[PDB]
């Protein structure tokens, strides 16, 4: 149904501002507000209806000592949105002890756009983590959301801040937040810092201003998970369809995107799929194995040659993933935007539950569990102090943590009946 | 519904069931013990029955007149009558 | 037109309309509509494609 | 026909000064009483159509030891009305003492008022309960009028004192004015202090000017309740037609109002009839059901529109109210006022009658009869000794109101066949 978005973070603020650009250009929308001339498409679910058709877009800003807000300011797209839903230390626990004595006003912006909404479905977070601002606030309001709404989805869209190092307590903070988000999200999808920088240097070759490219392959991604939903077909026009599938029990609940063109600015459906499953496609980093796979087309597709592909890659065996059951891959197909001029007009995505993320968790369990021991790097802050004099809920979100590569290495082996 | 006889011929009685209770019912401030709630009783019996009946009959074909209904359907009253 | 708005008809927005049946009176779906085992149907069929589209066609 | 209007008390000289200017500024009316250069709408009601086309407001200000008289007094729209018809303790006893003994003259230019007026429908009132000066002497007017007078409407415009304490007497002075209003007078309009206080220090961030802001609202309450008959159509364009539907007992004559735009400075009819069946919209405070409802809309609308929208709502079942009956809700229609700027032009008003005012009708018999057990709050006031030395007109009073929340349960009960 409808799905308020929230954003929170200043690479979170980024990317969504650029998803509510690449939206009113990828729909009629004019940056007024104003339906375009030549606009059939569901708008019905991120944009309210206003009252000269103005798409105006179902988007909480959060912010604490605004610094990029204000080049949102002044934009031409600054009158799409905000109907006055902006509102104005890097620590996990400075910015949750700033949310919890400032809850009650965010909480009654909530319930305005909640009142102010005819339906709902989800709140899909727009988060950074170990961000510095957005890092405790967000698992604040991530629990204040689920506290409140629990007949509501959470979506996590959000980064793993690895750029091979820089700050010596980011990995107690992102691990807390962690914890938060095994715990309080329903549903997470995971991008990784270091491997989108390393694609953008790869097909590029730019080296400092990742940010801007990276702002248009998550926006890319996010829209791309959308479109059969903005673009109406008729198989999982909801969320809730889409992403039963995705999860297969409530331990794993993290998912791998890539996309199929690295750079797409006229190749069958049967080489995408085995570039797709080549790994340069894929956007996030014993055998580890996927569990469940979903794949989404949007192109000029023969619906002949997809079966026929289906069979020639189920007998190639591309597939390196030994389940423990009977979990396989899952097609879906999707429309080809308009007023987008696209060569090699078919993309793809794939939405996957794989457990090699679980080793890059390790390298965080690693590199905390080793700051932890040397006690050099807690540094002694002190909102970290008063929060917990004795820091032992760091000690929880370890036990939480190793129950979680636990669950994982158990989801490896070709029983899940013995748990981990 | 002037067209179609039943309907017509039972709405004739709703207005002229109301030109006799308000004929009636001006004549004594005080009660009616003069055989007036003799003639009332039997008009209130027979102002249920009669609509009800043309309520039946009724249920043309325009959006309006099938919305007319429901405001007396609201509680079926003259369907539970 | 009429052909494929048909089976657009029944055969998205259809699933709406069933998912108020999954939780009586045949009427009240029809507003939820414009805003396992049996069901009715029905769908008014004009004369000039009645002459190509059949009523068996709709049972089928 | 022709409605003379009377104003007394201090908040209902202010309600009634407001709504005069209201009403000039709505019509083409200058403040010298000169017709607009720019004015097809009546204005026969309750502006005597003088000389220069002079419409001179037909209302007699009654007043007592006259202090927001003389800010009347110095304004430019002191030559809109008064062509004299202003003349010059806080007991309810006193009030009805000295208006005992100056009844003939006020009766005198009420009888002149009468013959200045070509026809005769109603007399509405601006009225404070427990107001100090306006209590008593509005009960004897309200008694008088009722008296010489059998053949026309009285209509009540009050609030009912609770700011949630004050005055030790006030609830003994509401009290004796309540059975004076529900015996001598054929339609009342409730109207509550809290609620309008509340509503006002939640659409707005006001504490103290309550008073400046209750008198716009109420004036538009009061100009909305009377638009069809200001602006003609043809339903109801008789004051007695509209209230022959509003009263369904001569028993139960209190009429809740609301108002749908709580600020209105492109939604459909749809919209705002569920606004206006959510009870923030409602401006008066097991089951309570109403009995009948009505609403009035005036605004940009479709007329197949409204159909669609009664089957959809009555279908939905918003409407919370199970009657002992036949009765249902009733819509009416009225035309949007030119010369005024609106955003959203859709408004819509509300008259229905609710049962839950009888629960703040208890409260009071609740506090008053709490005085009255511990007896130290009478306070021997000597206006209220030589009028009654043994003070049963109260006991009176309690009898009439006991009756009246037996008839309000009684009517609770889905037979009236019995009565209470």
């Amino acid at each position: 149904r409808e799905i308020i978005t929230l954003q929170l973070g200043q690479c979170g603020n980024q990317i969504g501002f650029e998803f509510w650009k690449q939206l009113c250009a990828e729909h009629g929308i004019s940056p007024e507000g104003i339906v375009e001339e030549f606009a059939t498409d569901r708008k019905d679910v991120f944009f309210y209806q206003a009252d000269d058709e103005h798409y105006i877009p179902r988007a909480v800003l959060l912010d604490l000592e605004p610094r990029v807000i204000h080049s949102i300011l002044n934009s031409p797209y600054a009158k799409l949105y905000n109907p006055e839903n902006i509102y104005l230390g890097n620590n996990w626990a400075s910015g949750f002890s700033q949310g919890e004595k400032i809850h009650e006003d965010i909480f009654d912006i909530i319930d305005r756009e909640a009142d102010g909404s005819d339906s709902l479905e989800g709140f899909v977070l727009c988060h950074s983590i170990a961000g510095g601002t957005g890092s405790g606030l967000g698992s604040y309001l991530l629990e204040r959301l689920n506290d409140r709404y629990p007949k509501k989805l959470v979506q996590t869209y959000s980064v793993f801040p690895n750029q091979d190092e820089d700050v010596v307590v980011q990995p107690y903070n992102s691990l807390l937040t962690l914890k938060r988000l095994t715990q309080n999200a329903d549903c997470v999808v995971v991008l990784d810092n270091t491997a989108l920088n390393r694609i953008a240097t790869d097909r590029l070759h730019i080296q400092n201003p990742s940010f801007s490219q990276i702002n248009q392959l998550v926006s890319t991604i996010m829209s791309a998970s959308t479109t059969t939903l903005r673009y109406p077909g008729y198989m999982n026009n909801d969320l809730i369809g889409l992403i039963a599938s995705l999860i297969p029990t409530p331990r794993l609940h993290f998912l791998m995107t890539g996309y199929t063109p690295l750079t797409t600015d006229k190749t069958t459906v049967l080489d995408v799929m085995r570039r797709l499953l080549q790994p340069k496609n894929v956007m996030v980093s014993t055998n580890h194995c996927y569990i469940a796979i979903l794949n989404i087309i949007q192109g000029e597709v023969d619906p002949t040659q997809v079966h026929k592909s289906l069979q020639r890659i189920r007998e190639r065996k591309l597939a390196n993933f030994i389940p423990w059951g009977p979990a396989s891959i899952q097609v879906a197909l999707s429309r080809k935007s308009p007023y987008l001029p696209s060569a090699h007009r078919v993309s793809g995505l794939m939405m996957a539950n794989h457990t090699s993320i679980s080793s890059l968790f390790e390298r965080t369990c690693r590199q905390y569990d080793k700051l932890r021991k040397r006690e050099a790097f807690l540094e002694q802050f002190r909102k970290e102090d008063m929060f917990k004099d004795n820091f032992d809920e760091m000690d929880t979100s370890r036990e939480i943590v190793q129950q979680l590569i636990d669950e994982y290495h158990a989801a490896t082996r070709p029983d899940y009946i013995s748990w981990g | 519904f002037i067209l179609l006889k039943p309907v017509f011929h039972c709405l004739n009685e709703i207005l002229d069931l109301c030109h006799s209770f308000c004929s009636l019912v001006s004549q004594n401030l005080g009660p009616l013990d003069e055989r007036g709630a003799a003639q009332l009783s039997i008009l209130v019996k027979g102002f249920s029955r009669q609509s009800s009946l043309l309520f039946k009959i009724l249920s043309h074909q325009i959006n309006s007149d099938l919305a007319q209904l429901l405001l007396r359907l609201d509680y079926n009253k003259y369907y539970t009558q | 037109e009429y052909l494929q708005a048909m089976r657009n008809f029944f055969l998205d927005t259809m699933y709406d309309f069933y998912t108020s049946i999954f939780d009586q009176n045949v009427s009240f779906l029809n507003v939820q509509l414009q805003e396992l085992d049996g069901l009715t149907l029905s769908y008014k069929v004009p004369w000039p494609v009645d002459i190509v589209i059949s009523l068996e066609c709709q049972k089928i």
